This record gives structure tokens, C-alpha cells and sequence, in this order.
């Protein structure tokens, strides 16, 4: 299974930006997770398999949605009211089978996206 | 080539699911995960281990001396303090494993009863519970029809009046 | 026909416990207890010292040893077990309490105290202290009468802190290996030193005697420090025998301080260290030492707790 | 139309916890049954009972707000409390997530008391719709519907009338 | 013709945690964990004791600011920030086991201890302790030559306790700014102080020397205490430089001390106190202060935690 | 109520039942009779003496003294002992209240579950040959004797025997 | 025809308590608190001590009362209220330290420390420690001077640690009831003592002075103690008042120690023990003594939590 | 809107009974019943759920006090077997005027009070 | 009362295997075994329950012995595998009454004792 993340780009404090991961081949759970500079991968958001629930970050909680269309196999992450914290890579995730696991561990995700940068300014 | 329930076993060859329906007819047998029931058992656990992982922001410092022990009077103090908050977590941490792993078997066969329930409950009087966590149709039930069963979309009414002269 | 409903199983399952049953079958479990060490110290984005030879007491008063930690600035301090606080024999009264002072204090700044002499030999060295010859704590200045058994004046300093910090001082009291080495140093008489501020006051007298030779001196040094409030000063009264402060020290922020007897690694990033390294984990209990300090899982006395991640196993009947 | 628990609450049932709606000739209506809302009620009075039991041991104070203690016996005090604080934050936070499961439960659970004791007075002269409600196969006028919910309806009495009309 | 089971919904319900989902909504929730204070001291039916200007060590020694405290009672004591135990410069060895003693105390009972003197004056007085003029400590005498610079006899007073309960004494030990003064209140030569009992024996020497001035003086008083058993004695030897004590201390009873920055409140009752006033609640928590003192909830980090008090909240939807 | 009237467990127990925790109590044209349920009294049991086994059991943690009762300590480190002592009284005190509650509402829940699994069971191997009265018990609509009776106990009641005569029963 | 299901019941049911109510009647019930105790000392399979007139610290210095425990072995070692650690009136400095250390010694083991002394008198002795007539300390040596108000010459004594474990050093410090009868003893001027070794440093000096007698005595010994490392040297430094060890102590393994007032009892067998006796408990938690010592139930407030054993008891409908 | 009266109160002799009512007007649901010693503040002495199916006591009560209701005549009862000189106190009924899930001993939790009846215990 | 009959103990050397019976004389339900060696205290081997569909052991005995149960015979068994010197203690058989929920490795929760029989391992 292949990730694919897409748009990214500049954007103003308090902007809003809607970014999108379109896998190829079945997909489960999924999430987003953000590196940036000099720092370890952190944990954003996770959608499970249905998209009947959604985890977010407590950084994070309230100003972004995270929501899935099994029909086109897309994951999407829309974040709004953007701060300057927010500013690092982003990378879509996916699991490739029916799991429990703590939605916050980098490592229970096997597909990885190769990521895309948002830079808040 | 008979086929049975959870009631008497599991089935160690479903694969794309942790619940699922098993149906016996004129074109074959046939086995087809339910996804909605296995999200709602992978939603409980997954949000006990999401507590599991959170992690405390209270920092320690040192309060004795590896290289050069401390004074044996306040040295005595601390290890006896250390050890009995030693015990309470010990404690703590045996009592919540054993806790969550009686709740986790619960709510897992408690999500195969409402499957269980609500397929008896769309069927209504077109079938009976063969006490082994299975149901014998009293009418022809195609793979089409077997289909409808799996995807609530069954309509009793239509089957109804067959099935209540096989039953009768 | 029939319909049936089912649930998913496995050949052989994970034993776990619950609150009614010892090692019952499920289909899926996982470790809550920490056993897996990092055998380092990983200190990325922490500014980090590493004392070695030095002792952490000996950033104070300079020992050789301890010439490149005079000033030093850190987020974490570490002790190792060659590490020593002297280089002339001698003990630091509290000495526990200022360690943990200084192992929280982010580092310390050191300020002269503008003390002069007069009429005195202010050069008293050692060999025990060697830096490039004969030398003394780089901190601290050896007082003696000029010629042997020649009266020591009966002198008085003060010194004033005026900065916004409390600041540490630290002084010495000079125990010769006897009656007749104390008065070749300082003089005959009655020795007496006097230590005063506005919270503190306390007398000192020398008592000579013969102890076990640690780096070659029968003879011991006692060291003594207070914190001195801001426009407070420290006046010392003393006709002999007496270790005085050259610089004070200021505690710079925040810091915390560890004991290891292991490698720094500044590519990996944790935040709960021990003697044997650093435990990166997610899980919410350890049993790898109880006396891990920083952000850490809870100790606990089980290797083992598995936490159940699926459903009961029950086996297919053939 | 109307529909049963296993689809949804209702907003506007007043004066109980649990309740009856129906739906006859006569019209329609809707009444709370106090068996059921007073027996959860005393399970959670129970909750709350045991809550608000108060300590009567005394502590006293054994460090300084104004003049500092010495350093060494200072940091045994703080590193002693900052672990029980940590002890406590961990009980209080499993206590609430406990009984907050267990509270939801027993509502459910009084909510299928509720359910299976109507469906035993009924017997054989109703059936379920799957929704949490009871099709009546005879004519049950506001009396009827009234016994049914004081628990005074037998079922003897219209039993050949509604199985002639679940036959055709 | 149809018949249904339903339960009660609200439009909008709290959201509570449980074991397997976080923000679950319920019908109704309450508070467990305490965050409301009051900003006073509960004191109704409990005899409350405020030292304000006086600090709780002063009232055995008795400066001018601890007067009308002397032999109180209480079951509550508060002391405030602005106390001071002293009125001339010191301070008291092992200062905390005596306040904590005394805050658990019920008050104090003061009884002579029968000391007379002859041949020497009793009347030591200083302008620290301002009375209308030059006085000294209500509980202690400041003993001098009778005239200036002339010897001070050598002395022995013994003291025993024939009460039931143990006997607080307290001496002071004077410490001149130079030796000239010293001289002049107790005459030339070595100054000795030694104190004996059945389980204690220790000696004082001044010590002569400058010290930062504080209220416009230099010397210092050192206020040392013991705890006298029932039938037993305490010696003082001294032949200078002693500051004796004309009565001794009994605890009265039973009662517990604050320290706290807000007024006192006779119209409410409470049980449990710190610096910023009177928790009073139900709740088994409290997040307002990890020091609170008394009968208190137990503190805990968490500002919140609802407790469901109502079944799950599902909205009636078309 | 009526003569010779049986009810079950619902809002009922059995002060006469004696060799069991669970039980059977049937009514036929021979007559009244009682027996014990032995495979759901033995596993209500086995889950209790588990709970058991975990609860009743000391530590091996060896702790020593820290104070003294002839010469009493310094005041200082003494209330540091005593105020820690006390918080650890705390925690237990709770700990084992809420643990004994705790357990306690679990043993009764977990023994009110075993017996609507053996009703369950019955009403399962029964199928369409019975009813539910709705106080725990089963209206049989054919003729079961002693024999009968016994094999619905030890769970080999065939309802394929009886059913044609059931069901008419049954329906008029 | 008709077949029940049922459950059993009982006429009178034990009380208990859920998380939803309270005295809630169940079938049957056991006790998790222990209120039973066992008032003696259960000794079996333990080599114990019971000090009686002997001090703990006593052991260490031998005053007549405890010349039959001046190496004792011991697994349980048993403390006693009119227990005395001294003959000469005096006290240990820091003695709960070392009281502790020695609850857990497994008893002692004594070595002689090799010292000998010249110009000096080393047979000093009280009417206090009266051992046959007028002695000291079994361990410990009284030195004065050769003649009354003679010279005390300055001497250095020093002991190395050969053994493996680390040694238990005790010296004395003697206060004379005036600076004339410290003169008459050890000589005029001042008197010092420093103590040292690779870890310790400390100095001593006698405070002479007017106190209470105590058994017709106004004089006093204070013993002070340090642990001698493997391998490390302890150095005495003295010009009087001084009183010398003649022996050093080790430790040899493990022990439990108690503080008592009751029987021993070799033939009860327990882990858990109080002054009051021994608790014998399979229960999780006890409410007799909150200090009990050992392998013990944890301590709660409650003296009863009773735990169910049977199902809820519910009475049946009158016939 | 409810209101409380009490009757039934007076002076008794120590270890002998007395019953005390409460007869409302208007709906009540769970009621209960306070006293209040000289001084003192008001303390939970015994509750009764809405259906009378299960009560509640203070420990200083328990085995001696009974509490009873009738909702035909909409009455609550408080039977007091062997009285002590420290139950010497004005008794108030309580109740509440909705169905609630609180607890008992608090005395905020009700929202409607008789004016009280004095039991002296002599 | 119950009576309980050890038989089947003997020498043996290590490695070696032995089977105990116990021949029961009344009504019993769950039995088991326990041990004691010279200056101990009687210690817990293994637990049947009343039917013999479940077992407990002995940390140091599990996956080593086998504890079975014949209710024709009103008898019980204790198969000892792959002996060991620790082994060596006189056994002794127990048994409960009545049907009965009770910690399994507690000697007081067992009413019937039987004399023992000597098991020494070489
Ligand atoms: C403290 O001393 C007092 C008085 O010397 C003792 O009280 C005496 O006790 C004896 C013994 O019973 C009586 O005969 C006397 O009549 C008592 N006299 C007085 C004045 O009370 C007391 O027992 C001693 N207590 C201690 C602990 O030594
Ligand atoms: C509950 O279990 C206990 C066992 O702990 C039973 O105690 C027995 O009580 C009877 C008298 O009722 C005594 O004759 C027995 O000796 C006791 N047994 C033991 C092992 O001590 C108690 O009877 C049980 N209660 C019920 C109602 O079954
Ligand atoms: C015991 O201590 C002695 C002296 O403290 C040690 O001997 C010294 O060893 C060093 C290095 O081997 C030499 O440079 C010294 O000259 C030695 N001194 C003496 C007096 O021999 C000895 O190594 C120590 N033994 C152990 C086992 O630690
Ligand atoms: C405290 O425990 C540590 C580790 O268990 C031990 O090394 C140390 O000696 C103990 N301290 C005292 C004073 O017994
Ligand atoms: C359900 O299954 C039937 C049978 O194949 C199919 O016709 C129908 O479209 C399905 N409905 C949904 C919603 O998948
Ligand atoms: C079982 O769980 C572990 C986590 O402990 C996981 O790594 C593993 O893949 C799981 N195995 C299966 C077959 O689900
Ligand atoms: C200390 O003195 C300086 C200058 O005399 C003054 O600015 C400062 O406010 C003083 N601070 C205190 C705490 O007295
Ligand atoms: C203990 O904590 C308080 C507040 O966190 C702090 O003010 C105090 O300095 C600490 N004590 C020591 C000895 O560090
Ligand atoms: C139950 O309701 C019916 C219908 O109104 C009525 O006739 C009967 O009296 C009621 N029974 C009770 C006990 O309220
Ligand atoms: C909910 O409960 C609170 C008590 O916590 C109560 O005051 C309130 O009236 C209840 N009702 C609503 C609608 O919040
Ligand atoms: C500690 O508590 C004990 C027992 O309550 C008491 O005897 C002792 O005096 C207390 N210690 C201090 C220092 O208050
Ligand atoms: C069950 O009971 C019947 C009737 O008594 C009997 O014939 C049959 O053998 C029994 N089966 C078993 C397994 O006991
Ligand atoms: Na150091
Ligand atoms: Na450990
Ligand atoms: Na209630
Ligand atoms: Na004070």
C-alpha cells in the first residue's frame, strides 16, 4: 500500500488549510502524525476504519477535523485556525488490518506518507 | 460438514474481522466478516489503551546518594517511604491489569450478543435459534438473500407467509 | 437453511489474569511493564555536563580536577563515581544538602569578593593539589604568617552581595597533623575564627591532630558555606588557620542532576534516567530501578503485567 | 409513528427516567414507569452516598511557608507529597472513569429489565419491531394500555383473538 | 396496536470519561474535585489565637510584641508573615521542633522557677526591646557585674520539676560585639556557660567578634532549649555572659497552628485550612492547595473530574 | 396463590434448596419435585474461589522499625514519620474499601449471570414445546413425566419427540 | 405441567458492601480485616534473642547487663522496656541510627583492635559498672593519667579494617563534674580528641560541668560511632578524656528486630509482629497495629470489611 | 409550593419510644427527616426513597429509628425505639419535589422543611 | 465426621515418580493436597474442585504433579512427576464438606485432615 500526501503550502495565522492523502490498496485505521525540525515524530489525529470515530492531539483538539471517504480511499485532515506550533511536516498513516493499538504510537502504523510541508506565518 | 456458533466455539479461519456470519444453503457455505460489530469491540480497547499510554508530567528529583550514602537515620526514612509507595502502585498496577482484562472479555462477547439479538430480532417469526448460536430459516434463503440478512436491509414480511407454513 | 454468528480465534492464544481466573486464553495481549533499558545517557536538546574525574562539590572550591567546571552552565548534571570534591584532605559539613543545591541550580557564576591581605603569606600550596607544581583550590586562598611561628594578626573582612540572587560562600578551617605544625603555620596561642551575618553566626576552633593519609596530608581541611541574602554581608573574625574564600558563587536557573556510570549519547532524546541509563517507554509501569529520576513510568514489582487486547480464545472443535 | 430505545431517547418524556409510549385508535400517549426510575436512582444514590464520606483523620503542617526548613529534610517533605499527590490523582481519575462506566451500564441494564418484563406479560399476543417496541396483535384500548403498564394485563384474555390475527 | 420502552434525552449533555471513551455525554454529571475558597479563617467554636506582629517562639521568651500572649490558650493559632520571635538580635537553635511543638501545644502555662540573686544586677535592658524606655525579655533576665568592667561571681542555680507533664526551659547565651563590652557587663578573663540535667550537658562560650548590624547592634543572643522530664533537675554554671530564665512552660492541651495572610471569620466553621483561607466542601477532592491543613478532601492535580450521575445521553432524532 | 403453586427465581429464592446453588423445580401429574444444579453452582464457585485466591494473600515486601516506643525519637524526623505514616493509612483504607465494594458488586452480578445462563439453556433446548410464565419458569405444553423432566435437566431433551404434540397444544 | 428455575437462600443472610448500597444482604460473607492477635512472640524456626535487662546498644560497649550478648547471633532479636545500655551515666550519640543498624546485624562479631599504651594508667573504674566489685565497660578502656593531676601525654592510636565487611568503631568522651576534677584525671589544658578516617572527620571536646546525679554520679560518657570500610583506617588522636575501644564489632547477616512486652513462643511460627504479639493472618489487611514490623497486612482504619462468598440473598414469597 | 408539618413530639423517657409524623400537602418524593441539637447544625438522621422500597440511617440511629411513608395519605413516619439523652433534639421532615439522584445526608438537597417538633429524652 | 486415608508414599530416588491416594469415607466436595517437611508449616501442593473440572498447584510443584479425583470411588490422586530432594515431606490430603467458595491455598479452609503419608526423596 502506497501514501500519498497533498496541500501544502504557506499560510497566514488564524488561515485555514485542508490537506489530503490518497491511498492506493485497502486501508483500515488511519491518522496524521508532524515532524518538525530537530524533533521527534508527534501524534495529531486518528480516524479508524469506519470513520465513525475520531482522535485528536490536545494541542490540536477543536481546531482540526480529520475525516476519511472509503469510496475514493482518501484521508483528509482539516486544520483551522493555524498557529505558528503548527508549522512542521506532515505524514498521512495508515494500518493494513483490523487493530487495537494506541492511536498516539508512531510505531503501530505500518504505511507511512513520504510527507508535505506546512509552514503557518 | 455441519456448522456451528460462539455458543459451542470460535472460528479460527475468519480473517477480516472479529465478528462474523456463517450460512448454510442449496448454493453452499459461506463466511462473511460484520465490520460494524468488530469497530464498535476495536473502539472500546483501543480508547483502555489510549488511557494506558498517557503519561505524567510530574518530575523527580534525588533524594539520596548512590556514591556517598546519606546519614543512616534519613536514609532509613526514605527507603521505608520508597518502599511503601513501592507497594501502592505494585498494587495499583496488579489490580488494573486484572480489572481491565475482566472488562475487555466482557465487552467482547457482550458486542457478539447484540449481533446475536439483532439478527433474531429482523428475522422475527421466519426462524428459529438452534441453541448453538445459530438460526434455521424455515424458507429459502439464497446468497442474495443471505446478503440482506448480513446488511439489514432483510424484510420479514416478504418471507413471511412461506416460511409460516414450513414452521406450522 | 441456516445463519450463523461467530467469532474469530487462534490456535494458541496469549494467557493473561483477570479478576476471577489465572491464565485464561485471549486472542491478543500486551506488555504494560517496562523491562527494556537504554544503556545511555540521552541528554538531546539538555544542555549536559559531565563532571567525571570532578566532584560536584569541587566546582566550588577548585581542585585541580575541576578547573574546567568553575563556571559551568546546565540543563543536566552529571556525577560519576571517580569523582572527587578534593584535592587536600578534608569535608564539607552539610555536604549533601549543598550537592542537592547544586545539582538544581542550572549551574553556577562565579563573583570575586575583592578580599587583600596584608603582612601574610596568601600562597599556601601542596602537592597534592598539583597544577603545574605545587598549587591549592583555584577558589580559595591558603593564609599563613609570613615567617615561621611568627604571630598571625588578628584580621576582619566583610564582604557584601549585591545582587538579586542569594549567594554562596564557602571557607575553610585548617586542622594541622599537630601542635607544633599549627604554630609553624599560623603562630602559638589560642586560634580562634569567627563567622557572622545577619542570619548566621558561628565560631571556629582548629584542633590539630594526626588522620589517615589521603593523598600523602595527615592534616584536614573543614569546609563551611551559607547562603547570604541579597545586601547582606559576611564578616570573618580569624587570627589563623583559616581557608579563605578568593570568589562567590550565584546559582544561574534550573537544572537536575544524575548519578550514572554510563555513556552520554546527545542523538537520542529521553527524560527518565538512572544509574544504568534511560528508560524511553510508553508504558505506564517500569521494573528496571526504583530510583529513576525525571519524567518516569511508576516502579513497580512485577516483570510481567499483560494487558488484553482481544477477546477470549476459544478453539474450534474439529 | 413512534419508535423504542434501541433507536433513541426521548427528549420529552418528563416525571421518570424509563417510560411506556403507545399507540392505538384512541391516540397516542406517554407515561414513565417508576419501577424502573426509582430502582437506577437508588443505585446512583448509592454512588453519591458513598462519595461525600468524609476523613476524620487530622494532618498537620511539618514543613514552613515563610522561613524555609533545612534543604535536606525539605526535599524528603516535598518528594514524600509530590508521590502521594500522584497516588491520589491516579485514584481519583480511575474513580470517576470506574463508576462513570459502571453508571452507564446499570442504566442500560434497567432499561432491558424494563424491556423483558413487558415482553413476558405480552407472551404470545405480541411481537417486536426491532426498535425496542411491541406489536399488538389484538385492539388495546387506553385501558388495555394502562394494565399493561400497572402490570394488571392477562394475556389469557386476548391470547386467541391476536394469534388468529398473527396467523392471517 | 403498538406499545414502546423508551428512557429520557436532554438536547445538549455533559461530557464525562469513562474506562473505554473520553467526552462520553451523560443526562447530568457533578463535580468531584473542590476549587471554590473561601478567603478567611473559619474559626466559629474553636478558641483562635491570631499573633500577628508576634511570632510563635516569642511567646515563651516574651518580647514586647508577644505581651498579651504569654499564657494563651487556643485550639487554632495563626501566625503571620510580619511575626518576629525576637526583639535583640538572635535566633533559636532547632527552631522548627519547637514551633511545631507548640503549634500542637493548646497554649502555655507559665511557672517561676524561683532564681534569686545577690550581689549582682538583674536588670540588663537594651533599646531592641522598647518599653516605654530600655527593657529585655518578660521571660528572661539579663544578668551583669554591679558595677562596670568588675568580676561577675561564679554561679550555680539548679531547678527541679515537680509537675506532671514535661517542663519547656529556655536559656540564652550572650554574644558581645567586642571584648571591651564584654568586660564591661561581666569583669575580664575566660567566660563559661554549662548546662546540665539528667539527659543533657552542654557548655557556651561567647564569642566576641563584629557582625552585620542588625537594629543598629552587633551582638547577638542565642535562645537554646530542653524538654525537663518530671523530678528531674537542670543545672546552669555560668560566671558571665548568661541569659537566665525566671519561668518555665507547660502545655496546656490539645490544638492545631496555621500560617495564613487573610482575617479571621467567627461566623463560619470549618475544618480545614491554608495560607489563602477555609476549604469547605463535600467533594472527596480538592485542587486548591497540596499544604491545606486539618480534616481536609485530598489534593490532586486534575482541576476537574465530572462524575455521570445520569444514564447516556441519546438525542431523540426524527 | 394457588395450591401446589411453584415460582422461580425472578424476585424469588429457594429457602429448601440445599444440595446446590442453582437448581430445578418442576410440577407434572406425579408430582412436585426439587434437584440441584450442579455445573452452574460448581462454575459461580470456580469464579469466586478465583477472586479469592488473589484477594486473600500478604505481601513479601519486609518492612522495619523507623521509630520507638520506649525512647521516642527527635520531634522533627518523628512528625515527618508520623505524617507519612498516616498517608499511607490513607491510601489503604480507601484502597481496601473500594476493593472490598468493588469485588462485592461484581460476586452478585457474576452470580445473577450464572443463573440466566441456565435459563437461557433451557429455554434454548426447550425451543417451541414451552412458554415463559414470567417468573423463571417454563409452561411445558406436552405430557413430561419424571423421565422427561430428568432429561431437560442433564440437558438430552430432544424437542423434536414432542413438538407436533406441543404445538398444537399450543395454538388451540 | 411446568419446570422452575431457582437459586438457593438462607433465612438470615451476612450484611455487606457494593459500590450502589449499602447492607446489602448476600448468602455468605468472610472477614478481610484482622482483629485477632496472638499475644506472644511466635519464634519457631528463628534463632531469637530476647535482650531483657540488656540495651540494644549495650552489646556494643558491655556493661555488666549485657555481658552474655557481647556476640550474640540472632535471626529475631527482641527489645525490652527495662533494657539499659549503660552502667556509667551516658548516652549514645545518634542511637537510633545505630539501634537500627543492629536490628538487622544478625548479631555481632568482635575483633581486638591491637592497642597498647605506655605512660598511661588504662585500668580506670566506677562503683557504677560493678562486675565482682568496681569495673567499666567489657569493651571500652578508661585511660588516665599515671598520678593524680599528672600530664596526659598526646598519643595516636590507628586501626585498619582487614576484614571484608565494614567494621562498627565505638569510642567514648568523658564529662567531668568540674575542670579541677578533669585536671585531677587526665591532667590541666585543654583536652581534644579527633576522630578519622578516608570518609569521617570529626572532633570531640569534653564539656566539664555541674549536673544532676544519676545514681549518686554527676559524671558522664558520651559514645559516638562510625562504619569502617573494607581495606580503611580509623585514626585516634588524644591528649584525655578519652575513652579507648578495646574491640570493633561486625556484622553477621540478617536479623529482624522488635520492640516487646510479651512471651516468646518457640512454638507458634509468624512473620508479623507488634509489642502486643504476633499477627498469624492469611487476611490482606489488619487494623491491630499500625507499626506492626515484617511480612504484614497492610494497616486500615476499618476494623471490618466484609467480602461476599455467596450470591445476594433474597427471601422466598410465603406460600 | 410543599409543605411539611410535623406532630407526635414531647417528652420521653430514656430507652422508652415515641413516633413522630409528617404530613404533607402537595407531591413529595424522597423524603427524609433532620434534627437540630441547641447550637448545633442540622444533621441527617433517616431517608425513604419515593416508593418506600429503601431507606436509609445515621449510624448514631441505626437498629433503634424506623422510617415509613404513605403515599395514599401522603404521610412519612419516624418510629424511635429506645431514645438517649443525645436524641434529645428539634426534628424536621424533608423531602423532595422531583425525581433526584443525590445523596441523603445533605442537607441542601431538600428543598422543602416542617418547622420542627422538640424531643426532650429524659 | 469425613475420614481421610493416605496411602501410596514411600522412598524413591530423584527423578523418580510416586502416586498418592486418598480414600475418603463420607460426603466430601473439593479436596486437595498439602505437605509438610521437617520444622515447617503445613504448605499448599494442589487444589481440586468439587466436580474435577478444574485444578490449582504450587508454583514450585506445577507442570510436575497432577491432582485427579474418581467420585465412584470416592477417592483422590496425586501423581508426582520428576521428583525432587525439596519434595520430601509427609503429605496429607484434605477436604471441604459442603459446597463451599474459599481461597484453595489456605490449610484452615479445609475441615478434614488425614494422618499423612511419608514421601522421601533421595
Ligand atoms: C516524682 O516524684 C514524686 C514526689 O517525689 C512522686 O510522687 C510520690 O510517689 C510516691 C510513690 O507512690 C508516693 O508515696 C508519694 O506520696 C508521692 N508524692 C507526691 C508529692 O506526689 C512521683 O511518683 C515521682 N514520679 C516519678 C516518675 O519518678
Ligand atoms: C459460610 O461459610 C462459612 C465458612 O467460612 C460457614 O461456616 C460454618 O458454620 C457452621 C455453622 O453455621 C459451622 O458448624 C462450621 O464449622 C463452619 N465452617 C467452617 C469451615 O468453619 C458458614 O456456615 C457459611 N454460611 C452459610 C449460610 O452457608
Ligand atoms: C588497601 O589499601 C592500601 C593502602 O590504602 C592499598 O595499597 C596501595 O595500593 C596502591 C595501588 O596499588 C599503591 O600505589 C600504594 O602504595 C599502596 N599502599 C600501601 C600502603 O600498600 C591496597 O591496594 C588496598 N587493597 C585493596 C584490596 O583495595
Ligand atoms: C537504602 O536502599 C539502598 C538500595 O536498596 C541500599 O543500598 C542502602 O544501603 C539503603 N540505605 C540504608 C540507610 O539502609
Ligand atoms: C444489501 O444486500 C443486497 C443483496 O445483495 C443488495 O441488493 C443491497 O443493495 C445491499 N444494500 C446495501 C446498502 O449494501
Ligand atoms: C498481537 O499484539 C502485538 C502487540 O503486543 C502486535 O505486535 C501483534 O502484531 C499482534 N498479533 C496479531 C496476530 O494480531
Ligand atoms: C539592595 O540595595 C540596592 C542598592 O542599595 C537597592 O537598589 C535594592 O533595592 C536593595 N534590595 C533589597 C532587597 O534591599
Ligand atoms: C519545596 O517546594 C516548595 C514549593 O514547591 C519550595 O518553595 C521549597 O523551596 C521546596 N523545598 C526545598 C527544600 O527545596
Ligand atoms: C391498572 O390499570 C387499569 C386500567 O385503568 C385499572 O382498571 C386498574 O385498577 C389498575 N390497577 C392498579 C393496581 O392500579
Ligand atoms: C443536574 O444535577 C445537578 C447537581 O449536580 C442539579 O443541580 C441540576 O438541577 C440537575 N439538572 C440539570 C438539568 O442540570
Ligand atoms: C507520633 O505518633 C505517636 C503515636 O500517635 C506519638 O506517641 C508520638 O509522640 C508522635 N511523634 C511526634 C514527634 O509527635
Ligand atoms: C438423562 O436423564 C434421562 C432420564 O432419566 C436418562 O435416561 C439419561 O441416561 C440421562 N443422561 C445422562 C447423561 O445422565
Ligand atoms: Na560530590
Ligand atoms: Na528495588
Ligand atoms: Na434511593
Ligand atoms: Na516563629
Amino acid at each position: 500500500v502506497q501514501l500519498v500526501e497533498s496541500g501544502g503550502g504557506l499560510v497566514q495565522a488564524g488561515g485555514s488549510l485542508k490537506l489530503s492523502c490518497a491511498a492506493s490498496g485497502r486501508t483500515y485505521a488511519m491518522g496524521w502524525f508532524r515532524q518538525a525540525p530537530g524533533k521527534e515524530r508527534e501524534f495529531v489525529a486518528h480516524i479508524n476504519a469506519l470513520g465513525t470515530r475520531t482522535y485528536y492531539s490536545d494541542s490540536v483538539k477543536g481546531r482540526f477535523t480529520i475525516s476519511r471517504d472509503n469510496a475514493k480511499n482518501t484521508e483528509y485532515l482539516e486544520m483551522n485556525n493555524l498557529k505558528p506550533e503548527d508549522t512542521a511536516v506532515y505524514y498521512c498513516t495508515a494500518q493494513g488490518q483490523w487493530r487495537a493499538a494506541p492511536v498516539a504510537v508512531a510505531a503501530e502504523y505500518e504505511f507511512w506518507g513520504q510527507g508535505t510541508q506546512v509552514t503557518v506565518s | 460438514g455441519a456448522i456451528a456458533g460462539f455458543i459451542e466455539n470460535g472460528w479460527e479461519g475468519l480473517i477480516d474481522g472479529w465478528y462474523g456470519f456463517r450460512h448454510q444453503n442449496a448454493q453452499g457455505e459461506g463466511t462473511a466478516a460484520d465490520y460494524k460489530s468488530t469497530q464498535s469491540a476495536i473502539d472500546q480497547i483501543t480508547g483502555k489503551l489510549n488511557r494506558l499510554i498517557e503519561k505524567t508530567n510530574q518530575q523527580f528529583e534525588l533524594i539520596d546518594n548512590e556514591f556517598n550514602e546519606v546519614e543512616k537515620q534519613i536514609g532509613n526514612v526514605i527507603n521505608w517511604t520508597r518502599d511503601s509507595i513501592t507497594e501502592v502502585w505494585s498494587y495499583n498496577a496488579e489490580l488494573l491489569v486484572a480489572m481491565e482484562n475482566q472488562h475487555t472479555i466482557d465487552l467482547a462477547d457482550s458486542e457478539m450478543d447484540k449481533l446475536y439479538e439483532r439478527v433474531k430480532r429482523q428475522l422475527r417469526e421466519n426462524a428459529e435459534e438452534d441453541g448453538t448460536g445459530c438460526f434455521e430459516i424455515f424458507h429459502k434463503c439464497d446468497d442474495d438473500c443471505m446478503a440482506s440478512i448480513r446488511n439489514n436491509t432483510y424484510d420479514h414480511s416478504k418471507y413471511r407467509e412461506e416460511a409460516m407454513q414450513n414452521r406450522i | 437453511d441456516k445463519i450463523c454468528l461467530g467469532h474469530h480465534a487462534v490456535s494458541n492464544g496469549t494467557k493473561v489474569n483477570t479478576l476471577t481466573e489465572r491464565g485464561v486464553e485471549v486472542v491478543n495481549a500486551t506488555e504494560t511493564v517496562e523491562r527494556t533499558n537504554i544503556p545511555r545517557i540521552c541528554s538531546k536538546g539538555k544542555r549536559t555536563v559531565d563532571l567525571g574525574q570532578c566532584g560536584l562539590l569541587g566546582t566550588i572550591t577548585g581542585p585541580p580536577q575541576c578547573d574546567q567546571f568553575l563556571e559551568f552552565s546546565a540543563d543536566l548534571i552529571i556525577e560519576r563515581r571517580e569523582g572527587s570534591d578534593v584535592c587536600y584532605p578534608g569535608k564539607f559539613v552539610n555536604e549533601e544538602a549543598l550537592r542537592q543545591i547544586l545539582r538544581e541550580s542550572g549551574g553556577i557564576d562565579k563573583e570575586a569578593m575583592g578580599f587583600t591581605y596584608s603582612g601574610i603569606r596568601t600562597n599556601g600550596a601542596t602537592s597534592a593539589c598539583r597544577r603545574s607544581g605545587s598549587s591549592f583550590y583555584a577558589e580559595m586562598k591558603w593564609l599563613l604568617s609570613n615567617t615561621d611561628n611568627a604571630a598571625f594578626p588578628q584580621m576582619t573582612k566583610s564582604y557584601k552581595n549585591t545582587r538579586k540572587s542569594p549567594a554562596l560562600i564557602v571557607w575553610g578551617i585548617h586542622h594541622s597533623v599537630s601542635t607544633a605544625e599549627q604554630t609553624k603555620l599560623y603562630g602559638s596561642g589560642n586560634k580562634l575564627v569567627t563567622v557572622g551575618s545577619s542570619n548566621y553566626q558561628q565560631s571556629f576552633v582548629p584542633s590539630p591532630g594526626a588522620r589517615p593519609q589521603v593523598n600523602g596530608l595527615s592534616g584536614r581541611i573543614d569546609f563551611h558555606w551559607l547562603m547570604l541574602n541579597p545586601n547582606d554581608t559576611v564578616t570573618f573574625s580569624f587570627n589563623g588557620a583559616f581557608i579563605a574564600p578568593d570568589r562567590a558563587s550565584f546559582l544561574r536557573g534550573k537544572s537536575m542532576g544524575i548519578q550514572s556510570g554510563v555513556q552520554v549519547d546527545a542523538n537520542c532524546e529521553g527524560d527518565c534516567y538512572h544509574s544504568g541509563g534511560t528508560i524511553i517507554s510508553n508504558l505506564p509501569f517500569q521494573n528496571i530501578d526504583s530510583r529513576a529520576v525525571g519524567k518516569c513510568p511508576r516502579y513497580v514489582k512485577q516483570r510481567s503485567l499483560l494487558l488484553a487486547t482481544g477477546m477470549k480464545n476459544v478453539p474450534e472443535i474439529p
